[PDB]
């Protein structure tokens, strides 16, 4: 619900916060808004340099 | 009216160890 | 030998002949029984590589022997400078002998052997005893496949019942003829007779029993999983997709290629629910699996639910608590094909040494019959 | 150093005592077995009895004999006697595929791993000559997927795909004799779960376990590219790093510190633990793709004599490709 500040904008990298904003931003895609798409998904690339390819697997095994 | 066998008793060879040895088969195998 | 450690098994079968020593848990030899003629006699493994130039001819039918010239041929090969290098005057054997065999035929191979060949020992046995043997059991039920027709036989202990033995008309052969007939609708032609032997290749690689029809076809529809490319000798590659799980389904269902009966899981209780009350629990819990084609993937998963199903509508109708009390069990060992050969390879080495098992070849030179 | 065998996938490879022979399978129903005759590989013999994919191979080295395990329900113990390889038959009474086998230290059981939710320790009886098994079923609820074995031939590790890797005792009481006391535990019946693991949340399946020189440390990697090292000596405890590559397929101790772990990204990798319970990531050991290796790597091995001195290691996996690295 906090999404929608940061739609209108690593900060922290705390190395396990990274996982959870992962997770949002992957459960933010399935409602867009015709504006939160281009934004999320250009910090989906910022995301993934500083997390990693790894990344992606806990969000996807996170069930 | 008949054994389990159903068949006449065969009086041959009721006239006239293979269950020692298998029993270590049957223990092994189940 | 003088100790008795020169006893040699064999299992005689039409497709496939299986020759060995006792003591040992493996054939040691396996070659297919075919002898042809050109269109001088070419016997053996020489009979399968070539075929197409060749005139073939199968001489035995579930234990029926169709030529007595033949038989002679294949057995010199058996017991001949090539496999086994045996020298015959100084030897005993132990045969199988199919349920339900005439007896004319039973005395002849007996007549013929202790003459042509001059050996010193000579059984015959039963092949629903000997596979039990080698489980360790006592009492239970066989049922065999192969090459002729599906057998299903009870054994209590040590003797058959040949009153309760039940038989069915489709093997090995009918599967891969079928396929022939499915593999004809998708513009592949194989000839029924120079092309049996490449078409087998496929159903031993590539076939399989479904569990649930269902999700088989929704697979086959909505999905391309199921189709895989096989390589033939000419270098063509064929297409194999939907037929897989069809072919083997004339086990279950016998009307998919003209043959009235039951099938084999409702045929497997026709004939336990055929016995005295109280041994039919005594074969519930053990059925035994042998011969070649049950080594289809998913025979044993099926066959458990389809006599659960019919155990659980026919005898005990409704009423679902009482079926966890009721115990049913199949035992089907990765080593179901040469099981009437291990058990050969058991009963000849636990009776090795006392003369009262084999028939002795003075027996003949008088009496001329046996009663063992 | 590469050398490509096949085109084909290798599922699993063999060394023997001097190094001089290996096993391989090629994604079929078959063994191969190659020697190197001066400077060149050429295949010395095949090895076919299977009806079925072929999944685990293992070579014991003092009594030099093949164990051999695959997905048609059957195993072969291989021996050569003559100049041509003969198998030996043994009883498994399993009803789904096996996946994993293992020779024991001693080379008196060896433990597969099949997915009938089983484990199954067979050992050998001569008086019919076969080998006969007995199970550990009681807390395991899936496939199990890798295996290890202590130096005190006893204690077992195992992976499987309900998320928890595990410590059993396997002791037999015909043939082994007695143990001693470890830190693990001190009360070992057979088939007694003496520890388990897997509590982190977000667990994966474990694809690969092993355990130290020492005996007293257990290592494991998991699918959601993560490994963790387990001590048991101060007390039980666990240590866990994520790492952030792809998921890791085998691991193996080099020594008491460092471990080599190697997975898709087909280039292998070294972990260090220190004494007080902490993880670090070190480096690569690899600095078209710009990796040596085609594709994933799925056995990693030692070239050298094992954990005691560990100088160069092999690994192995489905580019067809086999490569031997050294440290130095
Ligand atoms: N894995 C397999 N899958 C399917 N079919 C198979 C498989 N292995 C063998 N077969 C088939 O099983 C048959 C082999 O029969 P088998 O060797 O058991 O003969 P047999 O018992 O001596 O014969 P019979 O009793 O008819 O004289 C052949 O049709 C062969 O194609
Ligand atoms: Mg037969």
């Amino acid at each position: 619900i906090v999404l929608k500040v940061l739609i209108s904008f690593v900060q922290s990298l705390d190395k396990n916060g990274v996982d959870l904003l992962m997770k949002y931003i992957y459960k933010g895609f399935e409602s867009p808004s015709d504006n939160s798409s281009a934004v999320l998904l250009q910090w989906h690339e910022k995301a993934l340099a500083a997390g990693g390819v790894g990344s992606i697997v806990r969000v996807l095994t996170a069930r | 009216q008949l054994p389990v066998t159903r068949t006449k008793i065969d009086w041959n060879k009721i006239l006239s160890a293979l269950m020692e040895v298998m029993q270590k088969r049957s223990k092994a195998i189940h | 030998d003088s100790q008795g450690r020169k006893v040699v098994v064999c299992d005689n079968g039409t497709g496939f002949v299986k020759c060995g020593y006792a003591g040992s848990n493996f054939p040691e030899h396996i070659f297919p029984a075919l002898v042809g003629r050109p269109i001088d006699l070419m016997v053996g493994d020489e009979a399968s590589e070539l075929r197409s130039m060749l005139e073939v001819n199968y001489p035995m039918e579930n234990g029926i022997v169709r030529n007595w010239d033949d038989m002679k041929h294949l057995w010199d090969y058996t017991f001949g400078p090539e496999k086994l290098n045996i020298d015959t005057r100084n030897c005993k054997i132990l045969l199988t002998e199919p349920p339900m065999n005439p007896t004319k035929n039973r005395e002849k191979i007996v007549e013929v052997m202790f003459e042509t060949y001059q050996f010193s020992g000579v059984y015959v046995a039963i092949q629903a005893v000997l596979t039990l043997y080698a489980q360790g059991l006592l009492t239970g039920v066989v049922v065999d496949s192969g090459d002729g027709v599906t057998h299903i036989c009870p054994v209590y202990e040590g003797f058959s019942l040949p009153h309760l033995t039940r038989r069915l008309d489709i093997a090995g052969r009918d599967i891969t003829r079928y396929l022939i007939k499915l593999l004809l609708l998708r513009g592949y032609a194989f000839n029924h007779s120079a092309d049996f032997e490449t078409v087998r290749m496929i159903k031993e690689k590539l076939c399989y029993v479904g569990y649930n029809i269902e999700q088989e076809q929704k697979l086959a529809l909505e999905t391309t999983v199921l189709v895989e490319s096989y390589t033939l000798p000419d270098g063509r590659i064929i297409k194999v997709g939907g037929e897989r799980f069809e072919a083997p389904e004339a086990l279950f269902q016998p009307h998919l290629i003209n043959v009235e009966g039951v099938g084999v899981a409702e045929l497997l209780f026709n004939t336990i629910q055929a016995a005295d009350i109280d041994t039919r629990s005594e074969f519930y819990k053990h059925i035994v699996l042998s011969g070649g084609s049950t080594m289809y993937p998913g025979l044993p998963s099926r066959l458990e639910r389809e006599l659960k199903q019919l155990y659980l509508e026919r005898v005990l109708k409704g009423d679902v608590e009482k079926l966890s009390k009721f115990k049913i069990r199949i035992e089907d060992p990765p080593r179901r094909k040469h099981m009437v050969f291990l058990g050969g390879a058991v009963l000849a080495d636990i009776m090795k040494d006392k003369d009262n098992f084999w028939m002795t070849r003075q027996e003949y030179q008088e009496k001329g019959v046996r009663v063992l | 150093s590469l050398h490509q065998f096949l085109l084909e996938p290798i599922t699993c490879h063999a060394w023997n005592r001097d190094r001089t022979q290996i096993a391989l399978s090629p994604n079929n129903h078959e063994v191969h077995i190659y020697k190197k005759n001066g400077g060149q590989w050429v295949k010395a013999h095949e090895l076919k009895e299977h009806n079925g994919h072929i999944t685990g191979i293992d070579w014991a080295p003092k009594s030099d004999r093949i164990v051999t395990c695959g997905a048609d329900r059957n195993a072969y113990v291989w021996s050569q006697k003559d100049g041509v390889w003969k198998p030996t038959l043994v009883i498994l009474r399993i009803n789904r595929a096996a996946t994993f086998v293992k020779w024991s230290p001693l080379e008196n059981k060896f433990a597969v791993g099949s997915g009938a939710r089983l484990i199954s320790v067979c050992y050998f009886e001569s008086e019919n000559d076969w080998w006969v098994s007995k199970h550990i079923k009681k807390p395991i609820r899936s496939t199990v997927l890798s295996l290890d074995w202590h130096p005190n031939n006893v204690l077992l590790a195992a992976g499987s795909c309900d998320f928890k890797c595990r410590v059993f005792s396997a002791y037999i009481k015909e043939v082994d004799e007695k143990p001693a006391s470890t830190p693990w535990g001190s009360k070992m019946p057979f088939g007694q779960l003496m520890s388990e693991f897997g509590g982190s949340g977000t667990g994966g399946w474990v694809h690969g376990v092993s355990f130290s020189a020492s005996g007293s440390r257990l290592a494991w990697v998991s699918h959601d590219s993560t490994v963790s090292v387990a001590d048991a000596s101060k007390s039980v405890q666990v240590s866990t790093l994520k790492t952030e590559f792809l998921p890791l397929l085998s691991v193996s101790f080099v020594s008491e510190n460092s471990v080599v772990a190697a997975g898709h990204d087909c280039c292998p990798m070294l972990f260090n633990y220190d004494d007080r319970g902490c993880l670090t990531f070190v480096s690569k050991l690899d600095i078209a793709l710009e990796t040596l290796h085609q594709n994933s790597i799925t056995q990693v091995s030692i070239y050298e004599v094992d954990k005691q001195d560990c100088r160069k290691f092999c690994t192995t996996g489905i580019d067809g490709a086999m490569t031997i690295w050294d440290f130095k």
